[PDB]
C-alpha cells in the first residue's frame, strides 16, 4: 500500500504481555517475507516523536551529481609528422557511463533507469616539457564540440569539412570562460535505459554477449579551432555528466569483486580477504572472538 | 567501436 | 539479506555464510558473537542496509536480527540471543549475557526467531569515525549460548547449521553522503582506449 | 501452547508450554495504604528490578534426587534487586518463575515442579535442627535428601496441594508459575526469612536407547512489584 | 525556480515525490 | 534566613541561611517524550537515589588555595545511586547542593561557592594535556593549583557569571544551590563525562585574634529526577 | 570562503615570467574517513563527495556547510574522555569537529617552480 | 521575566527622600544576586528620553 | 534578500529577534 | 571591561558595590564620592565630599 | 590526526 512518508516512524509506550496463541517475535523465513516483528513486542517501550528527515536518501538526490565520465589528454601542435594513431589536435569520445567506477556501481544498483543527462565540459594547457622549450604564457584557444549519432559519420582530420556542423549540434567556448554546459534528453527507442541486457543483439549468432546500442547516447568530437603556433602545447578534456528528472526499476545486489573490463561482467577478485573471490569480508581468528572488544583498566 | 555496434574488430 | 558470520581463515565461499552447532557435554556454553558497527567491515557490512549506509557518514535507528534453524525435522534445542549496550567488554557467561536485553528461542514449527536492536543513544544519531572505539560510533555486542542442548536421534546428522539475516526498521535514516570506500581503480579499465576509435 | 512473556528489558518465548500458574487465583500487587505500616515513602524501582535473572544450570543424571531453592535469598546479591536489598531494612515483591528442560522424541520422563509457602526444613535421624549453613545456600540452591517425604516428614504424594506444574518430556519443554506476596506481615527483613521455596522433583527418571546427550535443566525468575522501605548504609550475608 | 527555455527537459532537478511502497519487495506473498 | 530541605529518609535545618539559588532560573525534571531518544523503559528509583549524602569535611587552613569535585564522579561509589550507575549503560539526573562552615562572632573570612558548568582544566607550564588521575578524583574532590586564573587561563574575578553564592562568617554559615540537567544530549555514559563542578575558594583568608579550633567545611549532594536506561552486569570505574 | 595566490620561486635560476591561471580542486570528507594519497590519484573522482573547482581569476570560491553535529549543539568545552578505555586524550569530542577539506591544483606541473597560498 | 528590547532604558525625575524603614542603598552580595538600587533612588535626576540603539551587540 | 536555494540552510543571517532576560543571570534566587 | 573592549564607542550609567568581610564584632563608617572630571583627583575629605 | 581521534599518534 503506497503513502506519503517526509520522517521516520514514531515509537508508542508498552506493557507486560503473557497471551497463549500468541507469539510475535517467531517467523517463517521460507515464505520470503521479511520479520514483521516490531520493537513494542520485543520489549517494554517509552513514547518517542520522532522528528528526522528522509529526504538526502530519496533517489533524485542519491544518483543527481556531475560525476567525472572521460579524462583525454593530447598535444596541439604541427602534426606533419605524427603516426597513424595519434590524436592530431582533436579527438572521438563515444559517451559511456562504464570507465570510472564510483558512477558505474552507483548505476549498477539498478536495473532499468529513465533520465534527462547534463554535460559539463572542463579544460586546461600546459606548455610541453622537453628541453628545447622555456616558459611562455598559455593561449586562450577557442575549442568546438559536436554532437554526432551512435555510429553515424566523425570528421577524419582537424580542418575537415565535416566542421561546417550544418544539422548536427555543435557548441563553441573559450578556455577563459566558465565551463561549457548542455542538457541532452532520454534519447532511447525504449521506455527506460536497460543497465544490464541478457542477449544478443544481432540476428545472426557471431557478435557480443551484453552490450545493446540502444543503450549509447552518443559521440562527442572535440577539436582546437585556432591554427597551431610555432611551439607545442599539451591541452587535457574533462567531460562530467549529471543524471536528471530520474525515475528507477528492479534494485539488484552491489558489485562485490573489482571490475576488469568496460565491456562486461568479468571477475577475478584480490589476492586475500576482503573482497576475494572465496572471501569478502576480512577474517578473525574465531566465530567467539571480538575483533575490536573495549579494555578497562 | 564495440559500444556503438557489440562487434568485435 | 544473510550475514556473513562464520569470516574465518578455514571458511570457503558459500561455508562464510553459516554457523554449525552440534550437542555438547558441558551446561551453559558461549556458541558465538558478532560486533554491531555498520560502517566498518565485519559480518554486517556486505548487506543491504550496509552497503547502503557505507554511502552515508551518519545514522540512526532500530535493527532487527532473524536466525533460521536447518537441521532435521527430528532434532531439538533451545537458545539464547543477547543484546548489551555499550561501556566495557564483550560478555564471556551465560549469566553475565542474560541481565542484557535478549529473546530465549525454541525450536519448532516455527522455523525463525527475530532478536530487535532498539536504537540506545545518548546522540540523535552516531557518526562514522574511523575509530571503533569512539562514544559516537559504539553500538554494544551480540551474543548466542545454549539455553538447553542440541538433542538429535541416531539416524539425524549429529551436527545442524543456522542462517542469520538483518535489516533496518521503518524508524531508520541516514545522512551526509560520500564516496564509497566499497570500490577504486588504481588504473582504467580493460578496454576502456576503445571509447576514443 | 505457545507463550511469550516480557518484563524490563528481558524477553523470553516457548513453543511447547502447557497454560501456566497463577497461584491461589491470585497476581502480583504494590501495598495499599489501608494495610500499610512503615510510614516513610517506599523506593519502587520498576524496570530495574522488575525483570527476568537466570541462574546456574543442572545435569539432569540417571540418580538425580531433585534440587531446591530459597527466595528472596536465591537472588539476594544479584544486579539491582541485590542492590536495592543490601541498603533498605525493609523488602516486599511477587514473582514470575519459568522453568527450562528439553530432549528427543525418543527420550521419557517426568518432573514435578512445585512453589512451596513457608518450607520449615527437617534433619534425619538426629534431635538437632538444622543450620543456618544447611538453610542458606543462595545462587546455588540444594538437592533434596529424602525426596519421597519432601526433607520435612510429610509427603511427595500428597505435594499437589501446592501451585505446582509438570513438564513431562512427551508433551512440553517448560513449565511457569506466578506468586504473590505470602506472609503473615506486609514486609520483612530478606536476609533472615524466607517465603517460597521452588522444588523440582524427578518423579519418573529420565530414559533412552537414542545417543547419550548431557540433558540440564534452568530457571529463569523475575520479582514482580517490587517495594523497599527503611534506606541505610550496605550489609551483605 | 527560473527556466527560461521552451523544451521542458531543460528544467532544474526535481526533489519531491515523497510517496514509498516497501510491501512490494519486504511481503510479494497472498 | 532559616531554611528545612526534605528529600527521602534524610532532612536538613539551618538558622543562618542567604535566600537559594536556582541554576538560571530552571527547576529539576524528568525527560519528556518529545526530547527522548533511547527506546527502553526507564528506571526511576524515586526515595532510593533522591537523598542527600555527605563527603568527607576538609579543614580550613590559614595557607588553603581553595576545592574542587565533579559531578557525577562524586556520587558513583555511594550507596543505591552507585548501584544503578554501576549496572547502567545511561544516566540523567539534577542536584540539590548544601555547603556548611561555622565560626564564632570573632572569627572572619569570605568563600566564593560556585558550580561550573563543563569545567576542562588546563596544566601549567607544559604542551601534555591532563591525564586520567589528574581529572577522576572520585569522592575526595582536588585542590585548586592556581586559583586566581580558575585552573583553566580565564579568571576568578568574572567567575561570578556562573551560579554561586557566598559564605561571609559575620552574615551567614551556609549556601544552597540547585541544578537542573545540563548538556548537548538528553542522557550521558557516567563514567566517562562530568556535567558540573563544585569549587570553594576562600578569596578573604580565615582570621581571629581569639582561642584557635579546627574550622571545617562539609559538604551535601541531593541528587534529583534520577533516571537510568540500558540494564545490564555491573562495571566499576 | 576560499582565497588563493601564486608567486614565481625565487631562486637564482629563475627570472620572472608572468602568473598562471590555475584550476584548483576542494573536496569534503567526513571526520576520520578516508582521503587522496597523490594529486593524479583516482580517489578525486568525487563521486559521492562534494567537490568545489575553481580558478584564481574568479572571485574567491563559497559555500554553506549545515549544523552537522550528532547533539542538539556543538560542545566548546568538554570535560570528559570520548573513549570506553581509560588510555586516550582529555577534552576533546570528534563529534565537535566539522570534517576535512582535501586541497589540489588540476594542471599538470609546468617546467619552472611557483608557490601558492591558500587561506 | 522575558521582553522585548530595542533601545537603552529612559530615566524619570526624582525628590527629596527622608523614610524610616526604607535603603535602597544597602544590599546582600552573598545571596549571589546583582544589586537592584536605580540611580533615581541615589541622586535626584531629571526626565531623560533615550533613543540609543542596542543592535550592534545583538549575539548574531 | 534573495534565496533561490532549496535548502534552507543556505539563507542569510538572523538579525531580528530583539528578546531578553537578564534575571536568570542578575537575580537567580527565590 | 571584557566585552566593553571588542567595541570603540560607549554610553550610560555604571554601580559600583563594596562587601566588608571583617567580624561579626567589628564596627566602622566610610565614605564614597564620584568626582565628574575638569582637574586632579581629590586628596582631602572636605574635597572630596562635593 | 588528534582533532579527528582524540588519541595522541
Ligand atoms: C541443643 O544443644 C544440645 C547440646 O549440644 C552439644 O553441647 C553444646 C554446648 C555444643 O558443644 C554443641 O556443639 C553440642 O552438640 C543438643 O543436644 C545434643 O544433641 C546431639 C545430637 O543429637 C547428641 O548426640 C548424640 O549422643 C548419643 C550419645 O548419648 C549419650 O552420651 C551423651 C554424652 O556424650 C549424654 O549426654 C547422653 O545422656 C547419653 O548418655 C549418640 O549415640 C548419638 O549418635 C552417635 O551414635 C550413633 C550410633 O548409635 C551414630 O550413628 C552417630 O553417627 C553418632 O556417632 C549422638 O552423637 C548429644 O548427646 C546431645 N547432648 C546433650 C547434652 O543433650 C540439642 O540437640 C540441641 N537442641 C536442638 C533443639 O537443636
Ligand atoms: C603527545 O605525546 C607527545 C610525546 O610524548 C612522549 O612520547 C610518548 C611516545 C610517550 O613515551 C610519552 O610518555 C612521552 O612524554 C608529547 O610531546 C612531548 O611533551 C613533553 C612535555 O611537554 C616534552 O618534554 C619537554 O622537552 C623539553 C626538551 O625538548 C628537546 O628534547 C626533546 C627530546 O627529549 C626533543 O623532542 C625536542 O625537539 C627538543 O629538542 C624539556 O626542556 C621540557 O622541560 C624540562 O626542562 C625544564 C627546564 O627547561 C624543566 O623545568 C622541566 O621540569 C623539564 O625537566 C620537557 O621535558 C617532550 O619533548 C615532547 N616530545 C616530543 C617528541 O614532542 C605531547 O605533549 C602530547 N600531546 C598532547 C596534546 O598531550
Ligand atoms: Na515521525
Ligand atoms: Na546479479
Ligand atoms: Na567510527
Ligand atoms: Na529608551
Amino acid at each position: 500500500i503506497e503513502s506519503i512518508i517526509k520522517t521516520a516512524t514514531d515509537t508508542v509506550k508498552s506493557e507486560i504481555n503473557a497471551e497463549l496463541g500468541v507469539v510475535p517475535s517467531l517467523n517463517a523465513v521460507e515464505t520470503g517475507a521479511t520479520s514483521n516483528t516490531e520493537p513494542e513486542e520485543a520489549i517494554q517501550t517509552r513514547t518517542v516523536i520522532n522528528q528526522h528527515g528522509v529526504s538526502e536518501t530519496l533517489v533524485e538526490n542519491f544518483l543527481s551529481r556531475a560525476a567525472l565520465v572521460s579524462k583525454r589528454s593530447f598535444e596541439y601542435k604541427d602534426h606533419t609528422s605524427s603516426a597513424a594513431q595519434t590524436d592530431k589536435n582533436f579527438f572521438k569520445w563515444t559517451i559511456n557511463t562504464r570507465s570510472f567506477v564510483q558512477l558505474r556501481r552507483k548505476l549498477e544498483l539498478f536495473t532499468y533507469l529513465r533520465f534527462d543527462a547534463e554535460i559539463t565540459i572542463l579544460t586546461t594547457v600546459a606548455v610541453n616539457g622537453s628541453s628545447n622549450n622555456t616558459y611562455v604564457g598559455l593561449p586562450d584557444l577557442t575549442l568546438q564540440a559536436m554532437f554526432v549519432p551512435t555510429g553515424a559519420l566523425t570528421p577524419e582530420k582537424q580542418d575537415s569539412f565535416h566542421w561546417q556542423s550544418g544539422s548536427n549540434a555543435s557548441v563553441f567556448f573559450k578556455i577563459s570562460d566558465p565551463p561549457a554546459r548542455m542538457t541532452i534528453p532520454f534519447m532511447c527507442i525504449n521506455s527506460a535505459y536497460s543497465v544490464f541486457y541478457d542477449g544478443f543483439a544481432g540476428f545472426e549468432k557471431s557478435g557480443l554477449y551484453g552490450i545493446n546500442p540502444a543503450d549509447t547516447i552518443g559521440n562527442l568530437c572535440v577539436r582546437i579551432v585556432n591554427e597551431h603556433q610555432p611551439v607545442g602545447f599539451t591541452v587535457t578534456v574533462r567531460v562530467y555528466m549529471k543524471p536528471k528528472h530520474i525515475k528507477a526499476w528492479a534494485p539488484r545486489p552491489p558489485r562485490t569483486l573489482p571490475y576488469m573490463s568496460i565491456a562486461n561482467a568479468n571477475y577475478k577478485g584480490k589476492g586475500r580477504a576482503p573482497n576475494a573471490l572465496n572471501a569478502i569480508i576480512g577474517n578473525r581468528d574465531s566465530v567467539k572472538t571480538m575483533p575490536h572488544n573495549i579494555v578497562t583498566t | 567501436n564495440l559500444l556503438e555496434t557489440r562487434l568485435n574488430v | 539479506s544473510m550475514m556473513e558470520i562464520n569470516n574465518t581463515e578455514s571458511a570457503v565461499g558459500m561455508e562464510r555464510l553459516k554457523v554449525d552447532i552440534s550437542a555438547l557435554t558441558d551446561v551453559d556454553q558461549l556458541l558465538f558473537n558478532i560486533p554491531l558497527d555498520i560502517q566498518l567491515d565485519g559480518p554486517l557490512r556486505n548487506t543491504l542496509v550496509g552497503n547502503i549506509s557505507r554511502y552515508y557518514t551518519h545514522w540512526s535507528g532500530s535493527l532487527e536480527m532473524t536466525f533460521m534453524f536447518c537441521g532435521s525435522f527430528m532434532a531439538t534445542g533451545k537458545l539464547i540471543l543477547c543484546y548489551t549496550p555499550p561501556g566495557g567488554s564483550c560478555p564471556t557467561t551465560r549469566e553475565t549475557a542474560m541481565l542484557g536485553t535478549h529473546v530465549v528461542w525454541d525450536f519448532g514449527l516455527q522455523s525463525s526467531v527475530t532478536l530487535i536492536i532498539p536504537w540506545i543513544s545518548g546522540s540523535h544519531y552516531r557518526m562514522f569515525n574511523n575509530d571503533a572505539k569512539s562514544t559516537n560510533a559504539n553500538v554494544g555486542y551480540v551474543t548466542c549460548f545454549m539455553q538447553t542442548n542440541l538433542i538429535v536421534p541416531s539416524e539425524s546428522s549429529d551436527t545442524c547449521s543456522l542462517i542469520g539475516f538483518i535489516a533496518a526498521k521503518d524508524d531508520f535514516s541516514l545522512r551526509l553522503m560520500r564516496d564509497s570506500p566499497d570500490i577504486g581503480q588504481l588504473d582504467h579499465l580493460h578496454a576502456a582506449e576503445a571509447a576514443y576509435q | 501452547r505457545v507463550l511469550q512473556l516480557k518484563l524490563g528489558n528481558s524477553a523470553i518465548v516457548t513453543q511447547e508450554a502447557a497454560n501456566y500458574c497463577c497461584a491461589y487465583g491470585e497476581w502480583p500487587n504494590y501495598l495499599p495504604d489501608h494495610e500499610a505500616v512503615a510510614i516513610d515513602k517506599p523506593t519502587q524501582p520498576e524496570t530495574a528490578t522488575d525483570r527476568f535473572y537466570t541462574l546456574r544450570s543442572v545435569k539432569w543424571e540417571a540418580g538425580s534426587t531433585g534440587w531446591w531453592w530459597k527466595l528472596p535469598d536465591a537472588l539476594n546479591n544479584i544486579g539491582m534487586f541485590g542492590q536495592n536489598v543490601q541498603h533498605h531494612y525493609l523488602y516486599r515483591s511477587g514473582f514470575l518463575i519459568h522453568v527450562q528442560c528439553n530432549a528427543t522424541k525418543f527420550h521419557q520422563g517426568a518432573l514435578l515442579v512445585v512453589a512451596i509457602p513457608e518450607h520449615q526444613r527437617g534433619a534425619h535421624n538426629t534431635n538437632t535442627s538444622p543450620g543456618f549453613d544447611d538453610i542458606m545456600k543462595g545462587e546455588e540452591g540444594g538437592t533434596f535428601n529424602h525426596p519421597y517425604v519432601l526433607d520435612d516428614g510429610t509427603s511427595l504424594a500428597c505435594a499437589t496441594i501446592f501451585p505446582h506444574q509438570w513438564i513431562n518430556l512427551r508433551t512440553n519443554n517448560s513449565a511457569t508459575i506466578v506468586l504473590p506476596w505470602m506472609n503473615a506481615a506486609p514486609m520483612d527483613f530478606p536476609l533472615r526469612h524466607n517465603q517460597w521455596t521452588l522444588a523440582i522433583i524427578p518423579v519418573v527418571p529420565l530414559g533412552t536407547r537414542t545417543m547419550s546427550s548431557m540433558v540440564p535443566i534452568t530457571v529463569s525468575i523475575a520479582p514482580m512489584c517490587c517495594e523497599f522501605n527503611g534506606l541505610r548504609h550496605a550489609i551483605t550475608q | 525556480q527560473i527556466n527560461f527555455y521552451k523544451d521542458s527537459y531543460a528544467a532544474s532537478a526535481s526533489k519531491q515525490d515523497f510517496s514509498q511502497d516497501p510491501s512490494k519487495f519486504t511481503e510479494p506473498v497472498v
